[PDB]
């Protein structure tokens, strides 16, 4: 999705402003935000990649008013409601429609280890390989108005295979009830001016951009 | 003047409410328990850190072995120390050289490896940072106070996949001999994320 959220390689956004001694936890409301996130993805309420999604496709005004967290609580109110977990009164009201008819997955008892663990994108099987480092890889020209991972700022880019790291679920179609999709993830690299041109780049900088197979074809 | 786009921004007034109610509404249909969540808090907050990573450099600063163990496999690596699990399951770890100066980002949201750096800062997780990392490096590294040689290479590594990355800083200067804990203190967090230099003796 050519979205708000792709801001690799915009202007305007100004100089990084960095809190000194900034703390993991702002405001108290942040935290109940942060720890909902673990609680549902363990339900299955919803996997990591709908989740982006649900962010990519927030109003583009209220994604740069909106502070870290606040993107959080946004799917939290209609990531739900598109699932079918709760409905759009249930999540207006705050009052909720007939009780305690689930049971948290999440308990105190499994916390530490769930996320001493997480859950790997790995997979055993999936496409082979189609290339091998030291190739010369294009970035395909494509744009989804679904969730992707290949940066606008790649897109017809040329590039050279660095790394292969193996078979990953492929977000694309994961984040769409369409499966997994397994396939193989490549680190390219990009050189600075074949990114930014001749003016805007410099001669000994690079950039590395992790793609999957079908993301690119030979140069 | 004030903040707008770069993460320290201020929430809306009512947000603590909005938090409230929904919590409130998803305890009370039974998907999420409050014991469990505070468990979840207590973990970022006191737990995990960029003091995990800062001994993952220190002793690989030291021992050559665990070195060529850690660039091998990074996921390994961080567990030979106790680090492992969400955002760090699959880990790869760079090496900053004379000739090569690393520094991650996630330009598409805030990845980033959670088990041995803790959660991200704000700036991380935002705008100007993501947009300009990616293009004008040392712009942004100017920024931070660091001035990269105009012949030593700087990569920036996109976390676009699954892949989440960490930088081994180089070792800094007239440190001999120190104790891994002593060299562990010159690991700063940004040091791990590129966008610094190990404390100088
Ligand atoms: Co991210």
């Amino acid at each position: 999705m050519n979205g708000i959220h792709d801001t690799g390689g915009a202007h305007g956004y100004g100089p990084v402003y960095r809190e000194p001694n900034e703390p993991v936890f702002r405001y108290d409301w942040e935290k109940t935000v942060m720890s909902l996130l673990p609680a549902l993805l363990a339900n299955g309420n919803f996997n990591l990649d709908e989740f982006r999604h649900s962010i990519e496709r927030m109003g583009p005004a209220h994604y740069l008013e909106g502070t870290y967290y606040e993107h959080w609580l946004h799917v939290f109110e209609n990531l739900l409601v598109e699932k079918g977990v709760l409905t759009a009164t249930e999540v207006a009201t705050g009052k909720a429609a007939s009780g305690k008819t689930a049971t948290p997955v999440l308990t105190p008892a499994i916390v530490d280890g769930l996320l001493s663990t997480g859950a790997s994108a790995a997979r055993e099987e999936g496409a082979r390989a189609r290339f091998a480092v030291g190739d010369k890889v294009r970035v395909l020209n494509k744009n989804p108005v679904g969730h992707t991972r290949m940066p606008r700022y790649t897109r017809g880019k040329v590039g050279t295979v660095v790394i292969d790291h193996g078979v990953f679920v492929t977000p694309d179609t994961a984040a769409h009830g369409k499966g997994e999709h397994p396939q193989h993830v490549y680190t390219v690299s990009f050189t600075s001016v074949e990114l930014w041109g001749q003016d805007a780049s410099s001669p000994k900088d690079t950039i590395r951009v992790d793609l999957w197979d079908d993301y690119l074809e030979p140069a | 003047h004030d903040h707008h786009h770069d993460g320290y921004q201020a929430p809306p007034e009512d947000i603590a409410l909005r938090v409230k109610a929904l919590e409130s509404l998803l305890i009370e249909k039974g998907l999420v328990d409050p014991a469990a969540m505070d468990l979840v808090v207590q973990t970022y907050e006191h737990k995990v850190g960029p003091r995990n990573g800062a001994k993952v450099v220190a002793k690989a600063w030291v021992d050559p072995a665990y070195k060529a163990r850690l660039l091998a496999d990074g996921t390994a690596g961080i567990a030979e120390l106790g680090f492992s699990g969400v955002q760090g399951e699959d880990m790869v770890i760079l090496e900053n050289t004379p000739a090569v100066h690393n520094v991650f980002v996630c330009t598409l949201c805030s990845c980033y490896p959670w088990p041995t750096l803790g959660l991200p800062p704000a700036w991380y997780k935002a705008a100007p940072y993501r947009s300009r990392m990616v293009s004008d490096p040392r712009g942004v590294l100017a920024e931070f106070g660091l001035v990269i040689p105009a012949n030593k290479e700087i990569r920036v590594w996109d976390t676009t996949a699954q892949l989440r990355y960490m930088v081994l800083p180089e070792r800094p200067a007239g440190t001999e001999a120190y104790s891994e804990e002593q060299l562990a203190e010159l690991v700063t967090r940004d040091s791990m994320i590129g966008t610094g230099l190990p404390t100088q003796p």
